[PDB]
């Protein structure tokens, strides 16, 4: 035996993969890619216009019936054109399996809101929109659900600050709390740890 | 590109959104100034409304004036539903931040920033 | 498996029917619950005589910070910085140069303990036992500034509670 | 505990149960504050030969995904993502409260 | 060992001591400056030293499990002691 | 026949038999409009034939649930009406055409 | 003209005379190794960089073989990982423990290949090896007991600042790096040994003990003592 | 779909502060590789990271201070085209520092042999 290395589950990878084909079978025009990774995980990419039909067909098909959406949120990849990266992570109940949706978008391309085919998609497509700053087209109500009122800037973006740029403390002169500029008694102390020697020769990169 | 529109087709209809959000922004400052007991005069309200919109007219983009006026439709709602305190609404015209030096000699006095 | 917490239907039987209606008309069950507090009203306080009895601790348990030293007096700690690699708040600042005789120790170790989470992983990347996580508890100030503690303050903290510190490791340093 | 037998009677009674079976405050019961040390096993790893990491390395046997269909690159039946999820049994120890 | 400065402030184990003329020196007004008395420095040197006979020597501090890394000291130059540099402890080889 | 399904805001309904095959049969009606070659059609025809033929062949409800694996009944009569809902959409959809469009060249390259 | 030979099956076009380890950078693999550097001659002593070849029933030191024609370099391969893991069981059982009181801390290839190449435990049940540590000026600090004996010092200072002080006596297991008497290395070349030294044999004296490398921000800046620019 | 030509601009978007955007050049850059180790890893892709700015010591405990949020930024792109693009669009100035990669070498172990030539080891 091999105590310290986690076992494989060669039939769910089979029947993950099975599925896959089926799905990017019944839906050409939209899937653009399916993975399945080796601790058994399900990923399909998908064209951005087909998140309606896609999740549709994902919710109601009699072969999968993803009813619950467990997840729904976004990746900021600054390298890309298109740099955020919507993910939906679906649960079946009827056949105890889960899936993962992935689209792509940028600042200016809204997305269609998925609050027709799943209610939870509600918040968290508010969410996306405060924290990213993607625009989600027919949302009942889409404004801030974290942030502040009034604040500037969406804060999960890579480019971001961690400590943003304005900070509250009270003005007696004026008897309210006043926003100012950021100012740290301490500045956060950046640490680079990579270590210049290659790790996993697994998903070594081509030279290009 | 053929780029999707967000709302508008033309810089247009971006103009005409952002004509109906000033009015909807202009008829609701007294509505503030009452409601919020703030102790700026109507006035004052409307000139930070004015130029809160004109520090964004160098923008040639539907796409952005499209989302600039969601923006600003989001921050009136905020207002009338008196979501926000009277601390936003005084937050936007800095009270106590003190008047930051333009001039080159004055920078050079002050410090090392540019 | 699963089980229904609520699926049962009561007999209509007149007897029960009878005492249903009794229970309806006699309060049997809010009886019921005055049987209950009166019987805790009864039994014995589970309270403790603050500040003269104290709950109980354990050897593992993490307070207040301290900066020991060896038998002979030297400290314990050679500025290697792992403690302030690992702690997740970013709460420790060290500074080190040289010593007089050439040792490597510190002259700045400085602890904000209003940024301390007290997650006791400095004395675990700690290679020598110089950092250690005391017993104390009861440190509570009545200024912010008197929560930052520094060099000398760490140092005084070992040198005050080394006895305790020394028997807690004693008790606990087969476990780790 | 300490109660007189009237007390302890009429808290029962007013219970309805036997309190001095189960008793909410420890008296002597529990561990002693002090144990004898103790001695913890290593693990399978610590043996001095046929003990090479190569051969025990978990994160070196990580792959990329697996590409199952990329665009880019008989009647099929049709499938599910798993088989279906059985019926559960009602509890034999209490299938109802 | 405590030292004083000719400002009357206690000199630290790292000989930080604020100038006269230092603002700073105003936040111990009616109150106190956190000094230890102890100095590591002095105790070290007060420590002896041992003589073993033997070119290498093992120092863990004391304890074992409980001290620092075990390292291991060359008693070869017969013009110094060898130093172990964790816990600073002189060791030497018997001469004459 | 019985009291309850266990789910709340589902119904036990009287005559499953009948409405199973009613929405079976819509369903293969809306399934003809799809074209031939089309994946979605061919499956869900050959899951829809494949319930049809059960329910017609069972006379027993308990029987029938436990050939279909679909839970309960009235949970297999609304899993066949999402699934003429999705039906009509997909007809309305058209998912069978060739890829909208491609990704750019590293819009899923990962690590990045 | 160009040869063709094969890392892990993918074809490279090198030139003759370019070595094993060359090759693999080619494509993009960078080989462990302590005694190599691409600046210095190839000395070959440390036999970290030992790597398969497809049909060679022995590994082959790949900073110094020169590539053949058809040959399939196997870098990842069971007798490559067991030869890493052998060689780097064998350094860090005569290295001292002292890497919380060592300069080259989080900047230690020693460290670094021992967390990617070797094993995560220790067989060395014996007593280690103490060196007497040597003085060579106010600039270097020399601690000889993490030397590794890689002479890489050795030979940048002959070969680069044209001084021959530097070398090797005794041999065996006691086998030292040094002057063999009190003589300072004083050249206007002398850091370069602090950077090349893999091991915290040869530390900055005026930077000791002050930061740690992951600590440090770095600033791409030029050198103004003189007008070479560096 | 509609067709608009103009260079993408979103800085009106990013709620940064107009001194943050207006006053900041970026560097986008290879990191050079350090020094005191041999392995490339960390060359590998390019770095954006903003000027230095002003740090002062706190009056109590003597720690570093800074008033500018953009310190500890640094940003990962894979191509000097993407960082150029990232940076053009954000609106920030930007110097570009072009890849450094060392030169193919001719290295020879019979050369520490040499009969004639100065390439002859005195020691091993
Ligand atoms: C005043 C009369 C004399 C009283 C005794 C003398 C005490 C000194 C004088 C009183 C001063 C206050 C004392 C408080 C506590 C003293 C310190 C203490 O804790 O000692 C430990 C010690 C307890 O020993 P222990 O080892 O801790 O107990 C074992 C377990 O821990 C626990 O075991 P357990 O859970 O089984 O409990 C044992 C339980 C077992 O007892 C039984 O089974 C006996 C039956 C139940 C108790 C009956 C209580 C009275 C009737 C019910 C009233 C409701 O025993 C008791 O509870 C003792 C009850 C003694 C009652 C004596 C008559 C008092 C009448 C008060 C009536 C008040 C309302 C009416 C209006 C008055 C108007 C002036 O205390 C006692 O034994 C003394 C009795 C404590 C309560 C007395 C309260 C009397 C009233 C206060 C004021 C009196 C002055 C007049 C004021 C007028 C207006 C200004
Ligand atoms: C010879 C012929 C004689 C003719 C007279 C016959 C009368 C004798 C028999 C009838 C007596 C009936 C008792 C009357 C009181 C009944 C009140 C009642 O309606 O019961 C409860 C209502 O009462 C309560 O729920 C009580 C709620 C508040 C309880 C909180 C405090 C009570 C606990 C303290 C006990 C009180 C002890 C009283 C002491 C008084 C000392 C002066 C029913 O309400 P529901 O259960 O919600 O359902 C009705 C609709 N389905
Ligand atoms: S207990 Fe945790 S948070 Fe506190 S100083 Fe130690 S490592 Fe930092
Ligand atoms: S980990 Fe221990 S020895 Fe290292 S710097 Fe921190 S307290 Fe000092
Ligand atoms: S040279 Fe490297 S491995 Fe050796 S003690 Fe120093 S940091 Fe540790
Ligand atoms: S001192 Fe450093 S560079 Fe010289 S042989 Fe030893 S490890 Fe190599
Ligand atoms: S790097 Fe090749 S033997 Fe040392
Ligand atoms: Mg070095
Ligand atoms: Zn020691």
């Amino acid at each position: 035996t091999r105590p310290t290395i986690r076992p494989r589950n060669d039939v769910v990878h089979k029947q993950l993969s099975a599925f896959g084909q089926y799905v990017a079978e019944i839906l050409p025009k939209y899937v653009q890619q399916v993975q399945v990774s080796c601790f058994n995980e399900l990923e399909i990419f998908i064209h951005p216009d087909g998140v309606i039909p896609v999740l549709t067909f994902l919710r109601d098909h009699t072969n999968a019936q993803f009813k619950s959406l467990a997840d729904l949120t976004a990746v900021d990849v600054p390298t890309r054109q298109n740099r955020f990266e919507i993910v939906y992570n679906l649960l079946s109940l009827r056949f105890n399996s889960r899936i993962r949706v992935k689209t792509y978008t940028d600042e200016l391309t809204p997305i269609e809101s998925s609050v027709t085919v799943y209610k939870a998609a509600n918040w968290y497509e508010r969410e996306i929109w405060d924290m990213f700053g993607v625009f989600f087209a027919n949302h009942p109500d889409l404004r801030r659900i974290l942030t502040d009122y009034g604040f500037e800037g969406h804060p999960f973006r890579k480019d971001f600050p961690l400590s943003g740029y304005v900070e509250l403390r009270y003005d007696d002169e004026v008897k309210r709390v006043v926003a100012e500029p950021v100012e740290l008694a301490q500045e956060f102390r950046k640490f680079d740890l990579n270590s210049p020697w290659e790790a996993f020769p697994a998903y070594r990169q081509p030279p290009e | 590109t053929s780029v999707k529109p967000i709302f508008s087709r033309d810089m247009n209809e971006a103009k005409r959104r952002v004509r109906e959000l000033y009015r909807a922004w202009y008829r609701e400052v007294p509505n503030t100034v009452h409601l919020f007991q703030l102790d700026i005069s109507v006035k004052q309200g409307r000139d930070k409304v004015r130029e809160m919109f004109m520090k964004n007219a160098h923008v040639t983009d539907p796409r952005v004036v499209d989302l600039l006026v969601i923006k600003g439709k989001m921050e009136l709602e905020e207002t009338i539903n008196v979501w926000k305190q009277r601390t936003h609404i005084m937050r936007f015209f800095h009270e106590t931040e003190a008047p930051r030096p333009t001039d080159f000699l004055s920078k050079f006095y002050v410090g090392h920033d540019p | 498996t699963y089980k229904f917490v609520n699926m049962r239907e009561p007999s209509m039987d007149m007897k029960s029917v009878t005492d249903r209606a009794a229970q309806t008309l006699l309060w049997t069950e809010l009886v019921r619950g005055l049987g209950m507090t009166l019987s805790y009203l009864f039994r014995e306080p589970a309270t403790i005589n603050y500040p003269f009895e104290k709950g109980p601790l354990s050897p593992r348990f993490r307070g207040e910070h301290a900066l020991r030293r060896y038998p002979s007096g030297e400290e314990r700690c050679i500025a290697c910085k792992l403690c302030e690699a690992v702690c997740p708040a970013q709460a420790i600042t060290i500074e080190a140069e040289p010593r007089a005789d050439g040792s490597r120790r510190t002259t700045r170790y400085d602890i904000d303990m209003t940024k301390c989470i007290y997650c006791g992983f400095c004395q675990e990347a700690c290679p020598v036992d110089a950092i250690v996580e005391g017993p104390n508890f009861e440190f509570s100030t009545e200024t912010h500034e008197e929560l930052l503690y520094n060099k000398e303050k760490l140092l005084n903290n070992g040198d005050k509670w080394e006895a305790e510190i020394a028997a807690n490791i004693q008790a606990d340093y087969l476990y780790r | 505990a300490s109660a007189t037998r009237v007390i302890q009677l009429l808290r029962n009674w007013a219970s309805g149960r036997d309190l001095q079976a189960k008793l909410q405050l420890r008296y002597q019961e529990i561990s002693k504050r002090t144990q004898p040390p103790p001695k913890l096993p290593v693990g399978p790893s610590h043996k001095l030969s046929n003990n090479y990491y190569c051969t025990r390395d978990g994160r070196r046997e990580a792959m990329p995904p697996s590409i199952v269909m990329s665009s880019q690159k008989t009647e099929k039946k049709a499938v599910t993502p798993a088989p279906p999820i059985k019926r559960w049994e009602l509890s034999k120890d209490q299938p109802y409260l | 060992g405590v030292r004083t400065s000719p400002t009357g402030e206690k000199v630290t184990h790292t000989g930080q001591a604020y100038d006269d003329g230092d603002y700073r020196r105003v936040r111990f007004s009616d109150r106190q400056k956190e000094v230890n008395e102890n100095f590591a420095i002095d105790l070290i040197a007060e420590q002896p030293v041992s003589e073993v006979g033997s070119r290498v020597i093992s120092c863990d501090g004391g304890g074992g499990a409980l001290g620092h890394p075990r390292v291991y000291i060359n008693l070869d130059k017969e013009t110094k002691t060898g130093t172990c540099g964790y816990c600073g402890l002189q060791f030497r080889q018997p001469h004459h | 026949l019985k009291k309850t399904t266990g789910l709340v805001g589902l119904a036990v309904c009287e005559t499953p038999h009948e409405r199973l095959k009613i929405l079976y049969t819509k369903i293969l009606d809306v399934l003809g409009q799809i074209p031939k070659n089309a994946a979605y059609r061919k499956y869900t025809e050959q899951i829809t034939n494949e319930k049809l033929g059960m329910v017609k062949a069972e006379p027993d409800v308990k029987k029938l649930e436990e050939q279909l694996q679909g839970g309960q009944i009235e949970e297999v009569i609304l899993q066949a009406e999402n699934e003429l809902s999705l039906a009509r959409k997909m007809l309305r959809w058209k998912p069978w055409e060739p890829l909208v469009e491609e990704p750019p060249a590293n819009q899923w390259k990962w690590p990045i | 003209n160009l040869i063709e030979v094969f890392v892990d099956g993918q074809s490279v076009m090198v030139e003759p005379g370019t070595t094993v380890l060359q090759a693999c950078e080619k494509v993009g693999m960078q080989i462990p190794r302590f005694c190599y550097h691409e600046r210095l001659s190839v000395a070959g002593n440390c036999r970290m960089c030992l790597v398969e070849i497809e049909k060679a029933p022995k590994v082959v030191a790949a900073c110094a073989m020169p590539v053949m024609k058809g040959w399939n370099i196997l870098t990842n391969s069971e007798k490559s990982k067991k030869a890493r893991e052998g060689v780097m069981e064998f350094l860090l059982a005569n290295h001292p423990l002292d890497c919380p009181i060592c300069d080259q801390g989080g900047e230690c290839d020693l460290q670094d290949q021992s967390m990617m190449f070797g094993s995560d435990r220790s067989r060395f049940l014996e007593g280690k090896r103490a060196v007497e540590d040597k003085n060579i000026g106010p600039l270097v600090k020399t601690i000889m007991t993490r030397c590794i004996q890689c002479t890489r010092c050795i030979r940048f200072a002959s070969e680069i600042a044209g001084v021959d002080d530097l070398g090797t006596t005794g041999r065996g297991n006691d086998m030292q790096v040094g002057t063999y008497i009190e003589k300072m290395f004083m050249s206007e070349l002398s850091g370069n040994i602090i950077d090349i030294c893999p091991v915290g044999a040869l530390t900055s004296k005026p930077y000791a003990f002050t930061a740690r490398p992951w600590e440090t921000r770095k600033t791409e800046s030029i050198d103004v003592m003189d007008a070479v620019g560096s | 779909l509609i067709a608009v030509d103009e260079k993408l601009d979103i800085t009106t978007l990013t709620g940064v502060p107009e001194e943050h955007i207006k006053t900041r050049k970026v560097r986008i850059f290879v990191p050079a590789r350090n020094n005191m180790q041999s392995g490339v890893n960390n060359t590998k892709k390019w770095k954006m990271e903003f000027d230095t700015r002003e740090r002062w010591e706190n009056p109590l405990m003597g720690w570093s201070s800074t008033a500018d949020p953009l310190s500890n930024l640094v940003l990962t792109f894979s191509t000097k085209e993407d960082a150029v693009a990232f940076a053009e669009k954000n609106g920030w100035s930007f110097d570009v520092e072009e890849r450094k990669v060392p030169k193919p070498k001719s290295k020879s172990y019979g050369a520490n042999f040499s009969w004639n030539k100065r390439t002859r080891v005195s020691t091993k």
